[PDB]
């Protein structure tokens, strides 16, 4: 659904909502924006299939197949949804001709436990 | 405000549900059935192979290598009685050689029955497998291991027929069969594992057979199972002095196993820290299994000098388990190569002593603290241990008052405020005004208010004194 | 009252609260990494998997659902499956098209069960035993398309039959109870809920929208008294969440379901009564002879006169 | 004794306080691969640098 | 308040009423000691050629008062309801005025009266070292001296909990201890007066010296034994807790009867209007002012006129 993409927020009306804002954790805005956004669906598939950032996922695979690792890492920083399995397949294949093991593990460790095991492939 | 307790720990979830502990017990029983099913299928296959080659090959004599292949497969599955007529005719036909005798005695230790005993009966304890293999004909397999050793040395004298008065005792085949004999005698009972460092080792010395590294490691493992650690470390001390190039992992595996049986847990820590320090020979998963099981036996051990006045003290030894598992990641030891019985107790220690940075920012929230209190209030009968029911060494005559000027430095504001009327005859010594002696923040303002109250009281008392006697 | 500063500031006594009370992890939020679906346990031999690789490509694998329409994978199993001479390979392949037709809701996939697997598993006392991956796929299929063929297969999984009910997951029972409440089988709800209690399934972790649908279809009188004693088997956290979901599914949030619920208010008033109960506060023959002896006395006393 | 307060906490009382609180997994700080020169500062936006 | 039995712990409204009164704490904060700050000095209230009345207002956080009668001729002083948070000014006042503390009068044995009574006898008894001080009280207050420890738990007076009261000790009206023949500071208290409830104008008095008589009046209703002090020569009435400025004592405490309090208000209607009534709490008044502008006395006689046989008057919000 492309037209229903968006998250509305509140206004902090009453005093009891102000005290909750002053008692929130260190990651309360970025955590609740992450869980109101993309999550595992009813059938069990990934939330990878996102329409608005679909050509951005094509750009990283296009950059990781030509050997541009740093530019593919720069466009990976701009993602908000869960990236597909094909970008992790292309990013780790970009690290092998330069023997960059430290970059390839951090690519896998980003999507292993944080992004619903999309890099566990 | 009432103060909070700073020596009270943070309420956090370290435990499992009754369904999960039942589901762990239910799943572990299924794979114990699977290893029991896997052994008896292959045991029936080699017994069907035996009766096929005995019935249909009744008069046709088999080639000696087919009968040799079936004899080791019978001895591996714990069927030693079905294999001794096969080896007796192969020795009589002189078809067995130096490597064939060492193959048969190594097969007599049954490394297929021990695989069933490990996963099902011994609860994946590698020390308990030697204790349980000795019951299934331990004395009976030891006599045939001694008989096949006599069959081997008789055949080696024929096979060697200069160095003529020193044959076959100086060959490589004599020690290989002797190493095969000690490996088979380890699987036997306690009477035969005690004979390995004393009786078999002196017989090897009296025969003049040069030992190898596998000779000393089985003797060290034999002294490990007896519980004698002063002799087991002495053999590796002989190996540390003379033959240090050939020391493999199994000498360390005997010492990790041996101090676990003797319950000297401080010694088995130092062996593991030594193996992390040298990093050669490589730590097998048997090293990580024998060391982590020594932690869990030390953790479940109760103490008796405090007699558990508050709680169990030895449970703090499970805090080393995230340290050892971090060391296994750099030693190249995979943690997935651990047994299912140990892995449940390893993850038991992990959910009790491990936290991440994302959880540490959220574990102290009052919602999770008050859920811990209510869950203790609702069902505390299910999870509780209580509900089940100058220089001083050259100083001797000290130099006092060495004219160190305290007036060059400035500490002038050391004024002290004492209570009014200490030696006054009208003011009593004992009283509730004695509690004013312990007051620090308002020390100046209280005692000047106290002195103003006591001066006006003694003034009003003595002016009442002069008024009454002047009127009468 | 306090501790003075010149006193030694030692710890008075240690507190071991986390080792006396071993608490399991309890969060109000659900697990973010769970599969939330029915697993098939695809365990094919690694020679037919690369052989049938253009055919298994359009089939749902682990956490992947291709959008191939169901009439093509039926035609692939119609032609190529008689070519492979292996029994468990065809059964595992048939479990995938039963899973593929379930996610796309194709009602015509029950002909594949009667074509191949009915005659050797569920016909005339068949002694052959189907694999677990095939029974899980067709029960997930018949519950998704609301097919009435689940009853002959669920009766085969009992302790005298195939005995596959201890191998069912908690998500399998959630999709099971949703279809019976949609079709409206009163004895179908009771026979499954008696099976879930006999098998010791996770009753507190079934889907709450699935339970309130299966409880909404209870209209018979004798099975309604079964629900009254079965409602105590849930937890106190679960039974207060069954009230809030059943009140919203019949109220404002009625659009979450594909078909609307039917109005069963005697189940609605009992669940609201049972949730308030678990929550904290915030001789006819001998009596009939007594009355007849009194009316006999009152006619003798004259209090009950005759006609004037 | 009549008022004995110890100036050293006993070994039993230290071991109880250590056994009640867990460890932080990032305190071991072990590293053997190296620093990710390209990706570690450009990871996912929730857990980013 | 009371003993936490099984039904008080299993009651939800016990956990709810403790939330309404005290918020999220649930435990009532006690009545603490007045510190050496915010405390006043001893005032000379009345000077007469016979006696001298010296007093101090608001000496407790119960807002109680501390008074002392000083006889000019005998140099003998007498404390009335000895409850001061600092009985060290009172020891220095009698030490600097050449006075001898002989007895302590107690109207009733609530915690607003005997909270520092052991402190009064110890500090003033230590000064006469360089005959002990008596206690004059009524034996109907025996039920309140048993619950003195219970009252100290509810009002946070933990330091005066483990203190045996001096009136509980063996006096001359008690059997004596038979000690081993192989110590009478606490074994026997010879100076002790037990007042009788049969109080009359003839013989129920204390001879204070030089011809002034302290007529004690038994007037229950706020407490089982409530002994007022009346000095008819000086027009002074120590009502204690019976009558205050524009209010009377509480009846919502145990052993407090509303119909006994109304009979206690009727037994002071023969006294003149210029009798300056000196209460245990608050400001002093006259008896003529309370006969005109007190609604508790106005309701007491209005119910009597319209024919109420059991007239019940009494406060539920006020002083203990
Ligand atoms: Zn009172
Ligand atoms: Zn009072």
């Amino acid at each position: 659904d492309p037209n229903r993409v968006g998250l509305n927020a509140a206004t902090l009306d009453c005093r009891g909502r102000i005290y909750r804002w002053l008692r929130r954790g260190p990651f309360f805005q970025v955590d609740n924006y992450f869980r109101r956004s993309v999550k595992l669906n009813r059938d069990g598939t990934l939330p990878t299939d996102f329409v608005h950032e679909a050509p951005l996922m094509r750009k990283i695979i296009r950059l990781a197949h030509r050997g541009h690792l740093k530019a593919a890492c720069e466009e990976y920083r701009r993602v908000t949804t869960v990236p597909p399995v094909e970008v992790y397949r292309a990013l780790t294949a970009c690290c092998v001709p330069g023997a960059k093991l430290a970059d390839a593990v951090s690519i896998f460790e980003d999507g292993d436990s944080k992004l619903f095991y999309v890099s566990r492939d | 405000r009432k103060p909070q307790n700073q020596w009270e720990g943070v309420y956090y979830y370290s435990g499992i549900t009754k369904r999960q502990r039942h589901l762990i017990l239910l799943h572990r029983k299924r794979e114990r059935e699977a290893h029991m099913r896997s052994f008896n299928i292959s045991r029936a296959s080699v017994l069907q192979r035996l009766e096929q080659l005995s019935g249909d090959r009744k008069q046709e004599s088999l080639p000696p290598h087919v009968r040799l292949d079936l004899a080791v497969r019978l001895a591996q599955h714990g069927l030693y009685q079905q294999a001794t007529p096969i080896v007796d005719e192969l020795h009589h036909q002189k078809a067995l050689h130096a490597g064939h005798y060492a193959l048969l005695i190594n097969a007599l230790a049954c490394p297929r029955l021990g695989q069933r005993i490990l996963h099902c009966d011994a609860q994946c304890d590698p020390a308990l497998t030697y204790k349980l293999l000795g019951d299934e004909n331990g004395e009976e397999r030891a006599q045939e291991a001694y008989r096949w050793f006599d069959l081997a040395l008789t055949s080696l004298a024929v096979d060697c027929g200069h160095f003529v008065p020193y044959l076959p005792q100086g060959t490589a085949a004599a020690s290989h069969i002797t190493n095969a004999l000690m490996r088979t005698l380890l699987t036997c009972g306690y009477t035969h594992v005690a004979a390995i460092p004393d009786s078999v080792y002196d017989r090897m010395g009296s025969m003049g057979i040069s030992p190898t590294i596998s000779t000393y490691e089985l003797v060290m493992l034999a002294l490990s199972l007896q519980g004698n650690m002063v002799e087991a470390e002495s053999i590796l001390s002989f190996l540390r002095s003379h033959h240090s190039e050939h020391i493999t992992v199994e000498s360390f595996n005997a010492l990790l196993l041996g101090h676990r049986e003797a319950r000297q847990f401080d010694c088995c820590d130092a062996i593991w820290q030594e193996l992390v320090d040298r990093r050669w020979p490589r730590a097998s998963p048997l090293t990580a299994e024998l060391y982590l099981r020594s932690i869990m036996d030390h953790a479940n051990t109760p103490t008796s000098e405090p007699l558990q006045s508050f709680a169990n003290i030895n449970v703090v030894e499970k805090k080393k388990v995230p340290l050892v598992l971090a060391q296994m990641d750099e030693l190249g030891v995979p943690r997935t190569h651990l047994s299912r019985v140990l892995m449940d107790e390893v993850e038991d220690s992990l959910r009790k002593f491990q936290t991440y940075r994302s959880r540490f920012y959220e574990w102290g929230r009052a919602v999770k603290q008050f859920d811990f209190i209510e869950f203790r209030r609702r069902n505390g009968w299910l999870y509780d241990l209580h509900l089940m029911k100058g220089d001083i060494y050259y100083d001797d005559t000290r130099g006092l008052h060495d004219r160190s000027p305290t007036w060059m430095n400035e500490v002038p504001e050391t004024r002290y405020d004492r209570l009014y009327g200490v030696n006054h005859p009208d003011i009593a010594k004992i009283g509730i005004r004695r509690h004013l002696n312990v007051e620090y923040v308002n020390r100046k303002e209280v005692v000047e208010r106290d002195a103003a109250l006591m001066k006006k009281t003694l003034s009003s008392g003595r002016r009442l004194r002069h008024r009454v006697e002047s009127s009468r | 009252y306090h501790w003075h500063y010149n006193l030694p500031q030692g710890m008075e006594r240690p507190h071991s609260v986390n080792r006396t009370f071993a608490a399991p992890f309890q969060s109000n939020h659900s697990l973010v990494n769970k599969y939330r679906g029915v697993w098939i346990e695809f365990d094919m031999h690694p020679a037919f998997s690369v052989a049938l690789e253009p055919q298994l490509r359009k089939l749902p694998r682990g956490r992947t659902l291709p959008k191939t329409p169901a009439e093509e994978v039926i035609a692939d199993y119609t032609a190529l499956a008689p070519l492979v001479d292996d029994e468990k390979t065809r059964d595992l392949w048939l479990a995938k098209v039963f899973q593929h037709c379930a996610f796309q809701r194709c009602g015509g996939a029950m002909e594949l069960w009667e074509r191949y697997c009915h005659q050797r598993f569920t016909a005339e006392g068949a002694t052959a035993k189907p694999p677990l991956s095939l029974v899980k796929s067709v029960l997930f299929y018949c519950n998704k398309t609301d097919n009435s063929g689940w009853r002959a297969l669920f009766d085969r999984c009992l302790k005298d039959g195939w005995n596959y009910t201890p191998l069912f997951d908690t998500a399998q029972w959630s999709f099971m109870l949703k279809s019976i409440g949609r079709m409206g089988d009163e004895d179908g709800v009771r026979a499954v809920l008696e099976e879930m209690l006999d098998v010791q399934a996770d009753l507190d972790r079934v889907e709450a929208r699935s339970v309130v649908i299966a409880l909404n279809a209870v209209t018979n009188a004798d099975v309604y008294e079964f629900v009254k004693k079965y409602l105590f088997n849930f937890g106190e956290r679960k039974v207060k969440f069954l009230r809030t979901t059943y009140s919203d599914l019949r109220g404002h949030g009625a659009g979450k379901l594909r078909i609307p619920l039917k109005e069963n208010d005697n189940m609605y008033y009992h669940v609201c009564w049972h949730s308030s109960i678990r929550s904290p506060r915030q001789p006819n023959a001998k009596i009939d002879d007594i009355v007849k002896d009194k009316i006999e006395k009152w006619k003798a006393e004259g209090l009950l006169p005759e006609d004037y | 004794r009549m008022g004995y307060i110890p100036r050293y906490t006993p070994w039993e009382w230290i071991a109880i306080q250590e056994a009640d609180q867990p460890l932080i997994a990032e305190q071991i700080r072990q590293d053997n691969i190296g620093t990710s020169y390209f990706f570690s500062l450009n990871r996912y936006w929730r857990y980013k640098a | 308040s009371y003993t936490p039995n099984l039904t008080s712990l299993t009651n939800q409204v016990n956990r709810s009423e403790r939330l309404r009164k005290w918020g999220s704490a649930g435990v009532p904060p006690g009545v603490p000691r007045i510190p050496r700050l915010e405390a006043k000095g001893i005032a000379i209230l009345h000077e007469s050629p016979k006696v001298i009345l010296a007093g101090r207002s608001r000496c407790n956080n119960f807002d109680s008062n501390q008074y002392m009668l000083i006889n000019k001729a005998t140099k003998r002083c007498l404390l009335v309801d000895a409850s001061d948070d600092w009985p060290d000014d009172w020891a220095a006042f009698i030490g600097a005025s050449d006075l001898t503390l002989t007895h302590v009068f107690l109207t009733h044995c609530h915690i607003d009266n005997i909270i520092n009574l052991n402190a009064f006898l110890t500090i003033c008894g230590s000064r006469q070292k360089q005959d002990e001080i008596g206690v004059m009280w009524c034996p109907a207050e025996e039920c309140w001296v048993q619950n003195f420890k219970r009252s100290c738990e509810r009002y946070g007076r933990f330091e005066e909990m483990h203190q045996v009261l001096p009136m509980m000790c063996r006096s001359l009206y008690t059997p004596q201890h038979l000690v081993d023949p192989v110590r009478n500071a606490r074994h026997l208290r010879r100076n002790d007066v037990l007042l009788s409830a049969a109080t009359n104008r003839a013989t129920s008095f204390i001879d204070f010296g030089n011809g002034v008589l302290l007529y004690y009046i038994f007037s229950p209703g706020h407490s089982p034994g409530h002994m007022m002090l009346h000095i008819p020569t000086e027009r002074i009435l120590f009502s204690g807790d019976l009558l205050f400025f524009n209010k009377v004592g509480r009846v919502d405490l145990p052993w407090a009867t509303g119909v006994r309090l109304a009979e206690s208000l009727r037994l002071l209607e023969a006294l003149p209007d210029n009798t300056v009534v000196v209460p245990g709490h608050g400001r002093m008044t006259t008896l003529g002012r309370e006969r005109r502008e007190n609604k508790a006395l106005q309701q007491c006689y209005q119910r009597q006129e319209i024919g109420k046989q059991e007239v019940s008057v009494g406060f539920n919000e006020g002083y203990l």
